[PDB]
């Protein structure tokens, strides 16, 4: 997603 | 606008982890958005101590519409947490 | 006061005369002094009608109460910071005030590109 | 002064209305690239957009593009995006990279070896920086780019013959020949490699 | 390195004793400050040159590494510059958070 960073981190639902 | 209502949902924790979640976002206006969020949410969440890392974070950024959204977020959690306020 | 009352009606309708800078300053700094009411209105008639010196001179000399409004006026009578008769105003931002960190914080956002440039240069070399 | 001009604010605001743009459509992100711009202002997009990470999924697309100038364009976009982001697959696309000059080193001509090897060679320095598992094959690559541009120097006489000046020390950082500039190219880039690693 | 993976592996079977383990980290890094230096890239999953993913903070197994972490840094200042940047943001953020455990 061009929203977040590659080392942003990760949403887990 | 419904900011008495949102005392009564009770799955607080997730509700605040999926909007808290695009305080990451390379976007300084989501970020600034999420802020005025956990601002408006801040009658519910207090002592939530990633939304205050956020806020000090966020208050040193570069972007202009960031830092008057930290502002904001930190003039409302000052209000409801004393925690939040010595720091 | 009543001497002052006359000066701001004779501003208020006649136009320039005479200014003899040193007058006016010594003026303003007796009146600063005394601590009379009618300051404000005083420097409003004669502004409107070099203050940049005035003020930068008034300012590098007991100031007091009445520092914030010479302040007020450096800030808006002078557009930029630093453009002016520059040697005076590094003397109010750089030199051996209770004023001085905010006249450095208009001074690093207010002032153009080629002022901070020059100022970096003559403050370093 | 490069940082207190009027020109970097110019270029900050530019840069924030292209990172907007390019999160409300992506496909505009892919079309720009794949026009391209001149690589001065590729340092510039890349540090100053945060969203042109997403440019490594087309990166594999635009190095296919048959014009020469998509694919020198392609590298030079990789060469800083690997500096700003260091993902595994940033690493798949900069061997894919790495092999796709060496393809082009034998399917090239001449004039279109020095047209193409003269923008891209500074990319290795980075994707070197970048990834040092691709030592191996970046120093497998300019060995064979040195010595195919060392033959067809050996093929025409020269104005300053490079074959003899093969021992020559460290230089310090118009009108020569295309395939000589070509072997200094070379002969910079592994200086410049040699010099990052051993830092 | 055993022990802080029994731990961990305690964490994930009992979660509620994360403020005991915490602690017990706290004090596994604060009195063996150099054992702990040689095992932090194989705690905190730093790749050589990849640029890593920030880890989820407020995940009670990440906190227990950087408690165990941070607290062998305060009596060495040998390397603390083996951190990330994220791992320094965390540690602000724990300073901010768990004072009580993480150390200046």
């Amino acid at each position: 997603s061009p929203s977040y960073s590659p080392t942003s981190p990760s949403y887990s639902p | 606008q419904s900011e008495k209502h949102l005392e009564k949902i009770l799955n607080v924790d997730e509700f605040v982890k999926r909007i808290f979640s695009v305080i990451h976002s390379n976007d300084p206006v989501a970020r600034a958005i999420t802020l005025r969020m956990l601002g408006s949410l801040a009658s519910i969440i207090p002592e939530r101590k990633n939304a205050h890392h956020s806020i000090r974070q966020s208050l040193d950024s570069h972007d202009n519409v960031e830092v008057e959204a930290a502002v904001f977020a930190a003039a409302n959690f000052s209000a409801q947490s004393k925690d939040f306020a010595v720091g | 006061s009543s001497t002052v009352r006359a000066v701001i009606a004779t501003l208020r309708s006649g136009e320039q005369c005479s200014v003899e800078p040193d007058l006016i300053s010594k003026v303003l700094q007796g009146l600063i002094e005394v601590r009379s009411p009618h300051l404000e209105e005083l420097l409003t008639a004669f502004f409107s009608a070099k203050p940049v010196v005035v003020v930068s001179s008034l300012l590098l000399q007991r100031l007091g109460p009445s520092s914030g409004l010479l302040v007020d006026w450096l800030e808006m009578l002078d557009p930029e910071v630093v453009s002016s008769c520059p040697d005076l105003q590094l003397r109010l931002l750089f030199s051996r005030p209770s004023f001085r960190p905010y006249l450095l914080t208009l001074f690093t956002h207010q002032s153009s590109w080629p002022t901070l440039h020059q100022c970096i240069r003559v403050l370093l070399g | 002064d490069n940082l207190l001009c009027n020109l970097r604010e110019v270029q900050c605001l530019i840069c924030c209305l292209l990172h907007q743009m390019y999160i409300a459509d992506p496909n505009i992100a892919k079309l720009v690239h794949f026009q391209g711009y001149p690589c001065e202002l590729l340092p510039l997009t890349v540090a100053g957009i945060p969203s042109m990470h997403i440019c490594l999924d087309f990166i594999p697309e635009l190095i296919a593009q048959p014009e020469l100038e998509k694919q020198i364009f392609a590298i030079q976009l990789l060469s800083h995006l690997c500096i700003q982001y260091a993902l595994p697959k940033s690493l798949s696309v900069a061997r894919l990279a790495v092999n796709v000059m060496g393809t082009l080193l034998t399917v090239l001509t001449q004039a279109k070896r020095y047209a193409f090897f003269m923008p891209t060679l500074p990319s290795l320095v980075s994707f070197c920086r970048a990834f040092p598992p691709l030592y191996e094959d970046i120093m497998s690559l300019l060995i064979q780019i040195g010595q195919v541009c060392a033959s067809d120097v050996a093929t025409q006489t020269r104005d300053i013959d490079p074959i003899i000046t093969r021992l020559q020390q460290i230089k310090e950082k118009g009108s020569m020949d295309p395939d000589v500039q070509l072997c200094h190219c070379i002969e910079r880039t592994v200086i410049e490699i040699i010099n990052m690693s051993v830092s | 390195h055993l022990a802080l993976v029994e731990l961990l592996k305690n964490l994930t079977k009992y979660p509620t004793d994360r403020d005991s383990i915490w602690k017990c980290l706290k004090f596994l890094g604060s009195r063996h400050p150099t054992l702990v230096l040689p095992l932090v890239p194989e705690l905190l999953s730093t790749h050589p040159f990849f640029d890593t993913a920030e880890p989820d903070m407020d995940d009670p197994a990440y906190i227990a590494v950087l408690v165990l972490i941070f607290n062998a840094a305060k009596t060495c200042p040998t390397m603390p510059a083996l951190f990330s940047d994220h791992t320094f943001r965390h540690y602000a953020y724990l300073r901010d958070s768990l004072s009580h455990l993480v150390p200046a």
